């Protein structure tokens, strides 16, 4: 992103469930049940003479709403809110885009969607 | 030798973006590359069918996405909107639509339906 | 042992103005205090910023306003997203042709 | 619109159907 | 490979002819679709043998009716 971007603040799901992504505020970081685990289990004296254990540029708080940022690019344009403008697009469309060329077709999904949301909420 | 030469598939791997094509400059112990991407800028909304059941009987893009402004449908393609009227052309077969539940009621063109008169 | 010492410097550029800020990395002591030290030359905020330089433990700092030096809770965005249903999206219509620019290092001085 | 065009005629399968479905 | 109405075949566009063993169709290899085959999914360039082992099929008539 270009453009710092962005996080919803209506959670109207209805069929999914896009908030263990998009953050409880459970936590003083952006960092919720997902991001509790994925950091939380990547497991001195030393420094009597000088040697540390540097840290790089961005540290543990800007990429839990730039992941946002790019939640807030990869289903609102698909691609193209990285170089240039973006506004919403949606997704259960685009949950059908980009299966528009893996060989199968649109509409697998839209008709017994609220099975396969549901499905795809059992791939959440 | 995959940004340069030939045109690859690889996103942040040849710029940002989709890549298209790549020029590659020299510099002082460097090099340089330049890139196009093709990244577009204004969308919309757009509404849906499920499909057209349409003699009974279903109906599936080939390469891309059936939508409408509401009333008048529209197929079209995948990331730049060109609509154009769903035909036969645009359509294949395989099989009963209402083991899925959940399609829309709609109608298909069919171009032969001038051509003997 | 007592003098667990770390000692940091903080400068916006010389270029730009001269009053500094001083970081202290090992004291349960302007002063504000942070998981990456005691820090002394600067003032905290609830604001939200993109980050300029980084500090630790989720702290950067810029040169903001006469005046001064603050530093701050590093910002993560903004915010809005998909406006989801299950039965939308739209194509993206007019595009733009950019061009960015990437830079490898090739290769440095032979000595012998 | 387009550059470069060149104009030329396009064969059609169903223009030799309407004389033999008669 | 086809259907062979009008002494020339009806051949695979970008879907392949499949059947049931009675009643036929033609498939992608993704998902499920039922239609009608009619004069606009199917369409001709000469005769019915130059490939290996053709079979048989009428194209309907949709024009044909709505004259009467």
């Amino acid at each position: 992103v270009k453009q710092i971007y962005k996080t919803p603040p209506i959670k109207d799901f209805g069929g999914f469930n896009f908030s263990q992504i998009l953050p409880d505020p459970s936590k003083p970081s952006k960092r919720s049940f997902i991001e509790d685990l994925l950091f939380n289990k990547v497991t001195c004296a030393q420094k009597f003479n000088g040697l540390t254990v540097l840290p790089p540029l961005l540290t543990d708080e800007m990429i839990a709403q730039y992941t946002s940022a790019l939640l807030a690019g990869t289903i609102t344009s698909g691609w193209t809110f990285g170089a240039g403008a973006a506004l919403q697009i949606p997704f259960a469309m685009q949950m059908a885009y980009r299966f528009n060329g893996i060989g199968v077709t649109q509409n697998v999904l839209y008709e017994n969607q609220k099975l396969i949301a549901n499905q795809f909420n059992s791939a959440i | 030798s995959e940004c340069v030469l030939g045109q690859s598939k690889r996103v942040d791997f040849c710029g940002k973006g989709y890549h298209l094509m790549s020029f590659p400059q020299s510099a002082p112990h460097g090099v340089v590359f330049l890139h196009v991407t093709y990244v577009p800028a204004q969308e919309k909304n757009f509404t849906t069918a499920p499909a057209i059941c349409h003699d009974g009987k279903a109906h599936f893009p080939r390469e891309g996405v059936f939508v409408s402004n509401g009333t008048h449908w529209f197929v079209t393609q995948r990331n730049f909107y060109e609509p154009q009227i769903i035909t036969t052309d645009n359509t294949f077969v395989s099989g009963n639509c209402d083991v899925v539940i959940g399609i829309v009621n709609n109608t298909v063109y069919d171009p032969l339906q001038p051509e003997l008169d | 042992p007592c003098s667990f010492g770390g000692v940091s410097v903080i400068t916006p550029g010389t270029n730009t103005s001269n009053q500094v800020a001083v970081l202290y990395q090992d004291v349960n002591c302007n002063v504000f205090q942070t998981r990456a030290g005691c820090l002394i030359g600067a003032e905290h905020v609830n604001n939200s910023y993109e980050c300029d330089i980084p500090i630790g433990a989720g702290i950067c700092a810029s040169y903001q306003t006469s005046q001064s030096i603050i530093a701050y809770t590093m910002s993560l965005g903004a915010e809005n997203s998909v406006a989801y249903s299950n039965n939308s999206i739209a194509i993206p219509t007019n595009f733009t042709i950019s061009v960015t620019t990437e830079i490898l290092p090739v290769s440095m001085t032979k000595t012998s | 619109v387009v550059i470069g065009i060149v104009n030329n005629t396009v064969y059609d399968p169903l223009q030799p159907e309407l004389d033999s479905f008669k």
